[PDB]
RNA sequence: UUGCGUUGAUAAAAGUAUUGUUUUUGUACUCUAGAAGCUACAAAGAUAAGGCUUCAUGCCGAAAUCAACACCGGUGUU
DNA sequence: AATACTTTTATCAACGCAA
């Protein structure tokens, strides 16, 4: 006799447990977790999709490389030199003689841009930029360009003799094959060791693309996000797996819309469904569907008419149509079987019926020519298919774009031959024959079912952990008489299965909290006794622990940095550097008085150049970079006469320089990092001889896949390094690991106050062993509050970061478990895990 | 293993190798100069053999890995017996022809063996330097947790702007065909 | 491998191993000590972290071999990075335990090439002992005239009286019988 | 709750283009053939730290899963 | 890092027609 009552929240769940007849409070607690935002696998499928299109660049490069190495052209690619201009050697080697080593530039900056290819306010300009083609290359668009402009690549506005416009780099992949099939010519008409096979594989690496539909991989790479399983597979395309399965068999595929079963099917149960004054008989049925079948032009005014004289009486007595949006009569024809009678060099007559459906199967899912050229070669019979009727069933399903492009029939082609035979003679709809025929872990409750039909991302994690909290109160306080909850129906049909199938009735409701509301304004920790209330209608924490390794371990920007003394330094110190983009923008133009006030030698132009800073000094003062501009065009550097370049960007000192990683090239001249390196996990060890307590700090950058196996850990050398720099000695022993939102005890040994906190991180890494907590009850830590009397105050923004190398205090981990029942630990192992 | 000059020398020039400016080394915990000390030091000034023998063993940790300082008491062995060798150059060069050698016995006898990676170093703040140096070693002597018992470090002194490939036959090919610009 | 208190008892213990008086050792011309300074070195009466460190490596060098100081400091590596080995035993327990399992697994892959022999330890009495430890050593890994790259020494503690048979293979199977007494 | 027909949102996965940041080199600008490395432009390398084998339309690396230990999908306790 | 382009599969909502 227990009531469970639940409170199913974004980010919590609450959760009490009564006594129905006492009404004594057994238990009452709340589990906390992070919401499910979206944003997240954004990132990480932006990336994941984002890194292929450099490493296929690069591979390019390296096919390029192997193809002048294999024909002999080049031998060793170490003096090629660096700064030509491959414009000119491409416009020059139309029609002249370059010699193995200006090809080489030409082709190499060919292959490193080639264009669109999708096309066969943005495309105006590809429009527009499109029309000098028809006589010139791109090589020599971009050439003019270059030696009229000056400037050739990026997208930049310029006024020519008439009127300013727009420039953009971008050319569709026809005019670079074109192009480079007339260079090549020319060099095999003078170096006669270009051999056709040679422009053929050089063109097959240029203009190359996978399709959307095969994804990454190859015969034997075997990666399991394209074809080319990792299950010894092939797959023809890719989305052929992603099919819904069958409403009433959940193994069988679901069957294409065009398919003749369908359209059967459908037919059959639009006029089962029709009243005329009483349903239609199995003879007018076979009769009408063979009207339909044999008529070259049908529709459903035409359809209407035939019944009305079929039934003889009119055509305006019939009710029981599917009407329209505007107000009309809508039943199905068989409209892609009449379409697919306009083929002259296959006859579909005496076809086959399955024959039918796997051409819709084809037809339904492969769009371009290779795979509809492909999927008729594994699923159908060795031959049956000429090249010709290939050809022209590729234009007709091209041609047909809204009839093939409409989906995928509910029910399968194995259920659907269960019917067919049955709505000819009994007069019904598709319901009463399924109704008539009925076709329709072993203690716990699994979450794979449940998670299965939620799909809203925010919903299905508190749902998995409402689920983890009912198996852990039924594993603890037996079994219930009522389990009330707070996407809603589904779980509610869940349980009642479950209870129902293993013949133990407990009544699962769900109510609402309107409910709830009018009960706190009647009646008189906040989801604690809420679900104290929800189980009246008829304390201890649990967060989740985040112990995850593989995280995103710093920026992907690349940052310059400078030594230099700013403001009151005594030596040279490390300076991060920042820029201030488009000057001529309100908002650069405003950042660039919040550097100029408060610091004028910020800059490296004051530095540098100082004769053209009296040239910038003017229009600040005397005129506003956005009036110098519209006046006498952009603000130039100093020059005796006019030629000095423009000026669009400041870089400057930005700040000092603090956790970052050093990835300075080979031949550099100052350091260059990446900032922006986060925490994961502290380590805590004790030492006898002192005793006080000791605090590492490892971060997500610390490990790395390692150089033989590709198992990601961190080595015990590198180890020992951090434990060096941390202050931990060597003779000091291990106690515990703590990840994020574990609960930490701090005791006190002199006087035994307890507190307990949740782990945070490991800031400031200029002090040794400190630490942020954050609260145990709360979720803000706000204000100056109090704590314990060895570690101190509360700060005054709110960040707890305390300093645990004392020596009086004594640490515990806590270990809660879903209900939160905590098992205090003192010693976990003899050795801490480097190992995943 | 003898303490002289010489070391001095040695370690004065690999830590001009691996690290880029000089405060990243002089200030690690365990050696821990100041900057006069410092200046002291690197200017003939302070004896190295009446130095803490502390603070010489971790100057030498950092900068050799734990093999490595086994073949600087062979080419000290080799070098002092020999007056063909003393005249000429200095010992880190023979220290670099012998550590090169030791690499062409070790690519002759047993090249379906070596692996190698790149080596991250800690500076004095804790921000480590990501790709340091070459770290080349013998798959059989490993032993435990990512550990080898085998194992050398090497810098390349290329020209080309063309980083070292990935994979065990790759980066074998590269090492067989550079041979002359990693010292 | 760092210097620290653990490695005066290793260097204590080994003196007591290979010398048979102490008057041997700390007269020898690296070393160099007095009869107060040596009673006040072996008491605890100095810090051997703030020592010479041509004096301390010195005896590190007498005692040891040029390889077994990188399995100094891998052994120290493993022996500080785990709590049940730092907690119950002493390190040069550990060490020789280290030592064993290096020495199993030469034998174990390649064991043709395993060679011995006798040492000779020179003291500071103008003589020395003409066996008082056994080098056994691999010979793929040789140097020159007579030096070895990986090498080592043991020391019998077997209770027959019985002398070292000298020659390669009967030295061999000898030291596979005895795989369980010498430390 | 099962089927059909339109219009709106979301989710997952795939194929491309052009730039952005930064390093070196070249020409221009500046100061006396040198220096300076600011401001432009053009090439070539890199683009979360890194790693693999199958040698190539090559592949993986920023999401989710979570209380531990002991005893044969279940059973025990700080 | 951050804008342009192309494609597929699935799931909810909202209206209409059989039940």
């Amino acid at each position: 006799d227990l009531v469970l009552g639940l409170d199913i929240g974004i980010g919590s769940v609450g959760v009490g447990i009564l006594n129905k007849v006492t009404g004594e409070i057994i238990h009452k607690n709340s589990r906390i977790f992070p919401a499910a935002q979206a944003e997240n696998n954004l990132v990480r499928r932006t990336n994941r999709q984002g890194r292929r299109l450099t490493r296929r660049k690069k591979h390019r490069r390296v096919r390029l490389n192997r193809l002048f190495e294999e024909s002999g052209l080049i031998t060793d690619f170490t003096k090629i030199s660096i700064n030509l201009n491959p414009y000119q050697l491409r416009v020059k080697g139309l029609t002249d003689e370059l010699s193995n080593e200006e090809l080489f530039i030409a082709l190499k900056n060919m292959v490193k841009h080639r264009g669109i290819s999708y096309l066969d306010d943005y495309a105006q300009i590809v429009k527009e930029n499109s029309k000098q083609l028809e006589t010139k290359t791109p090589g020599q668009i971009q050439l003019e360009r270059y030696q009229t402009y000056g400037q050739l690549r990026g997208d930049f506005t310029v006024e020519k003799d008439g009127k300013k416009h727009r420039l953009i780099n971008v050319f569709p992949t026809s005019a670079y094959r074109s192009e480079a099939l007339r260079i090549l010519q020319t060099q095999q008409e003078f170096n006669p060791q270009i051999t056709d096979e040679f422009i053929n594989r050089y063109l097959e690496i240029l203009t190359g693309k996978r399709k959307y539909y095969h994804g990454p991989g190859n015969e034997k790479s075997r990666t399991d996000y394209g074809r080319y399983r990792t299950s010894g597979e092939t797959l023809d395309n890719i989305f052929g797996i992603l099919i819904g399965k069958c409403t009433f068999y959940p193994d069988e595929f679901r069957a294409a819309k065009a398919s003749y079963t369908a359209q059967e099917f459908n037919l059959l149960n639009d006029l089962n469904n029709l009243t005329v004054p009483k349903k239609l008989s199995k003879e007018q049925k076979n009769q009408i569907i063979n009207y339909v079948k044999n008529e070259k032009a049908m529709g459903p005014a035409k359809l209407f008419k035939y019944i009305a004289k079929l039934l003889s009486c009119d055509v305006a007595d019939i009710k029981g149509y599917r009407i329209d949006k505007s107000g009309k009569a809508e039943i199905h024809t068989f409209e892609a079987y009449r379409k697919m009678k306009t083929l002259e060099t296959l006859d579909i007559e005496q076809m086959d019926r399955e024959t039918l459906d796997k051409l819709a199967y084809v037809l339904t899912l492969n769009t371009e020519r290779e795979g509809i050229q492909e999927a008729l070669e594994h699923e159908f019979a060795d031959g049956s298919f000429s090249q010709k009727q290939v050809d022209e069933l590729v234009q007709f399903r091209k041609a047909n774009s809204s009839i093939f492009g409409k989906g995928w029939h509910n029910f399968s082609v194995k259920l659907m031959m269960e019917l067919i035979p049955e709505l000819y003679e009994t007069s019904e709809e598709q319901m009463t024959i399924l109704t008539r025929l009925g076709k329709q872990k072993t203690k716990y409750i699994d979450e794979k079912l449940l998670t299965e039909e939620i799909y809203n991302p925010v919903v299905a994690k508190s749902v998995r952990q409402a689920i983890k909290i009912v198996n852990a109160a039924i594993k603890e306080y037996g079994d219930f008489d009522n389990i009330v909850i707070e996407a809603s129906r589904v779980v509610l049909n869940a349980l009642q299965e479950h209870f129902r199938a293993h013949k133990i009735d407990t009544k699962v409701s769900v109510v609402r909290g309107q409910f709830t509301s009018q009960l706190r304004r009647h009646w008189g920790h906040h989801h604690a006794v809420d679900a104290l209330i929800i189980a009246a209608s008829s304390i201890l924490f649990s967060y989740q622990v985040d112990s995850k390794f593989n995280r995103k371990i710093s920026d992907a920007t690349i940052y310059a940095t400078r030594q230099a003394k700013v403001g009151k330094d005594k030596a040279d110190e490390t300076y991060v550097l920042g820029k201030i983009k488009d000057i001529y923008t309100q908002d650069g133009y405003d950042a660039f008085m919040k550097i100029y006030k408060k610091d004028k030698s910020k800059f490296l132009m004051y530095r540098h150049d100082p004769q053209t800073f009296e040239k910038v000094i003017e229009p600040i003062l005397e005129n506003p970079f956005l009036k110098y501009k519209e006046e006498h065009g952009y603000i130039r550097k100093y020059s005796k006469k006019g030629n000095g370049p423009e000026i669009k960007s400041l870089k400057y000192y930005d700040s000092k320089l603090g956790n970052h990683i050093d990835i300075t090239p080979k031949d550099s001249n100052n350091k260059v990092v990446l900032q922006s390196v986060s925490p994961w996990r502290a380590d805590v060890y004790f030492n006898k001889t002192t005793g006080k307590y000791e605090i590492l700090g490892l971060k997500y950058a610390d490990l790395q896949f390692e150089k033989g196996t590709g198992t990601y850990k961190i080595s015990q050398e590198k180890y020992n390094d951090i434990k060096k720099k941390e202050g931990v000695d060597s003779d000091s022993e291990f106690k515990f690991t703590l990840y994020k939102n574990d609960l930490l005890l701090v005791k006190d040994t002199e006087t035994k106050e307890q507190q307990l906190f949740r782990f945070l991180s490991r800031t400031m890494p200029k002090q040794k062993h400190y630490v942020e907590l954050k609260p145990y009850d709360k979720q803000k830590f706000e204000g100056g509050e109090a704590l314990i009397k060895v570690l101190g105050n509360v700060a005054n923004s709110g960040q707890c970061k305390k300093g645990l190398g004392k020596s009086n205090i004594s640490i515990y981990k806590v270990r809660t478990d879903v209900l939160g029942n905590q098992h205090i630990i003192k010693n976990e192992g003899d050795k801490p895990k480097l190992d995943f | 293993m003898k303490i002289n000059d010489d070391i001095k020398e040695l370690i004065l020039e690999y830590m001009s190798r691996y690290f880029k400016f000089e405060n990243d080394f002089y200030k690690l915990p365990g050696i821990k100069f100041t900057d006069a000390n410092w200046q002291k030091f690197k200017n003939g000034g302070t004896d190295i053999e009446k130095m803490g023998a502390a603070r010489v063993n971790a100057m030498l940790d950092c900068l050799f890995d734990d093999f490595e300082l086994a073949m600087i008491g062979k080419a000290q062995t080799n070098y002092y017996n020999d007056n063909s060798l003393k005249m000429n150059m200095p010992f880190y060069t023979y220290y670099d022809m012998f550590k090169k050698q030791q690499l062409l016995k070790w690519l002759k006898n047993n090249r379906d063996d070596v692996i190698g990676g790149t080596g991250r170093m800690y500076t004095a703040s804790g921000n480590y330097i990501a790709n340091a140096y070459l770290e080349v070693a013998l798959e059989s002597s490993s032993l435990g947790s990512g550990s080898y018992m085998l194992q050398m470090r090497f810098k390349d002194y290329s020209k080309g702007q063309e980083p070292i490939p990935s994979g065990r036959q790759n980066r074998l090919e590269w090492i067989e065909n550079n041979l002359e610009n990693i010292r």
